């Protein structure tokens, strides 16, 4: 999921407020890469034996 | 283990090489030969003071999850698995392998006619994971990612202070 | 599954030291394991030997280790006192005794010579 | 004078087992024990 | 337990293929594990019945 | 009863001794 994307989309009014939140987005991004990788891993440890 | 056991000096195991698990006491540390790489190649570090953030010292210092390591060590040379389940019972490491060979199914002779291969493969083996830690810096990643991890939530949360969150001023004193 | 339904070779999983059987009890939102162990006591050392030279060909102790009271050899468990004369019906024979170390000059005892009287 | 004191805690104790090449250890009387083992299984079900 | 106290009888649980003992290493909030294991080499086309 | 077993010769450990 894009962060800012998902709050403000296609705006530029609420993507310059959002900066204000400090770095959330940034944050649920990469906890959501990991998850994704962590994904493929599982899959590869289960599988590639 | 709840007794710390230890190997006497004379280390008579038919060949069979421990200095680089065991204790080495020349070192400033009694960690093993071992242990001192992995320690080197683990080791944003001693620098959050700020922001009320404190660090509690671990109750078991590396020292004595060192002499907990040497101790589960001595044990496991001299009494194999029997101090896991009882009294410590020595057996020669020698006879030790063979009875372990009885195990996987491997009959005691193969190992009392090929012993010196047989060590010498052990010591290359076990002796070989220096070379390897030492010229992969990726031998140590889990801990390395764990603390990476760890650093850089404490980092985003100091640095969380730095937003206002739409006031005017991201400091109380200004505002 | 493996503690109570069955035996555990595994090490302080089912219970401290060697795993014998275990019996559950019901406890509010828990579990109460009376896990069964059986550890060894008693202890006693001896000298002993990897294998055995009679005619020139190496024994070894199958089952058991080689063991002795400073008098009499015996063949036994490793996990018990069981002190037994060494005798084919107990031991294997593989190889000769030049290659292997520490082997120990002794006589291999007959079974069959009780029986070949008469 | 009971007090409170404040050491660097053992790390159990300290029994250094005499082992030789030629020598092993092999038990005579064996001992049986009973190790109790407590796990929760469930919460209480609120809502 | 298992590995270092005994003998497994898993199997790519303690190192890759049969097990025969693991040596414990320590390390910074962490452990490392010597798994020491059998590997069978050199093999051959016998025949069996 | 058993499918595809071999015919061979099997040796008597006690045969040298079998005389009394
Ligand atoms: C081993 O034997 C010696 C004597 O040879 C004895 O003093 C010692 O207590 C024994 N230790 C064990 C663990 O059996
Ligand atoms: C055991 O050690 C002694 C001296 O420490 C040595 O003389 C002896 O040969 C060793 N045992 C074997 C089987 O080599
Ligand atoms: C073993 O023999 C079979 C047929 O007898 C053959 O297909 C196979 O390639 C041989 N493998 C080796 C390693 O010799
Ligand atoms: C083994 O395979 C061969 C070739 O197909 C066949 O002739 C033979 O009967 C088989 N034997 C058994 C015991 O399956």
């Amino acid at each position: 999921v894009d962060c800012t994307m998902y709050i403000c989309g296609d705006s530029t009014e609420c993507s310059n407020l959002l900066l204000q939140y400090g770095s959330f987005c940034t944050q649920l991004n990469r906890a959501l890469t990991g998850i994704a990788v962590e994904q493929d891993k599982n899959t590869q440890e289960v599988f590639a034996q | 283990v709840k007794q710390i056991y230890k190997t006497p000096p004379i280390k008579d195991f038919g060949g069979f090489n421990f200095s680089q698990i065991l204790p080495d006491p020349s070192k400033p540390s009694k960690r093993s030969f071992i242990e001192d790489l992995l320690f080197n190649k683990v080791t944003l570090i001693c620098a959050q003071k700020f922001n009320g953030l404190t660090v509690l010292p671990p109750l078991l210092t590396d020292e004595m999850i060192a002499q907990y390591t040497s101790a589960l060590l001595a044990g496991t040379i001299t009494s194999g698995w029997t101090f896991g389940a009882g009294a410590a019972l020595q057996i020669p490491f020698a006879m030790q392998m063979a009875y372990r060979f009885n195990g996987i199914g491997v009959t005691q002779n193969v190992l009392y006619e090929n012993q010196k291969l047989i060590a010498n493969q052990f010591n290359s083996a076990i002796g070989k994971i220096q070379d390897s830690l030492s010229s992969t810096a990726s031998a140590l990643g889990k801990l390395q990612d764990v603390v990476n991890q760890n650093a850089q939530a404490l980092n985003t949360l100091v640095k969380q202070l730095s937003s206002n969150f739409g006031a005017i001023s991201s400091v109380l004193n200004d505002i | 599954s493996e503690c109570v339904l069955g035996q555990s070779k595994r090490v302080d999983f089912c219970g401290k030291g060697y795993h014998l059987m275990s019996f559950p009890q019901s406890a509010p939102h828990g579990v109460v394991f009376l896990h069964v162990t059986y550890v060894p006591a008693q202890e006693k050392n001896f000298t002993t030997a990897p294998a055995i030279c009679h005619d020139g060909k190496a024994h070894f102790p199958r089952e058991g280790v080689f063991v002795s009271n400073g008098t009499h050899w015996f063949v036994t468990q490793r996990n018990f006192y069981e002190p037994q004369i060494i005798t084919t019906d107990n031991t294997f024979v593989s190889g000769n005794c030049d290659v292997v170390i520490g082997i120990v000059n002794n006589t291999v005892y007959d079974p069959l010579q009780p029986e070949l009287d008469s | 004078s009971q007090s409170i004191i404040a050491y660097t805690m053992s790390l159990g104790a300290e029994n250094s087992v005499a082992y030789s090449n030629n020598s092993i250890a092999i038990p005579t009387n064996f001992t049986i024990s009973v190790t109790t083992e407590i796990l929760p299984v469930s919460m209480t079900k609120t809502s």
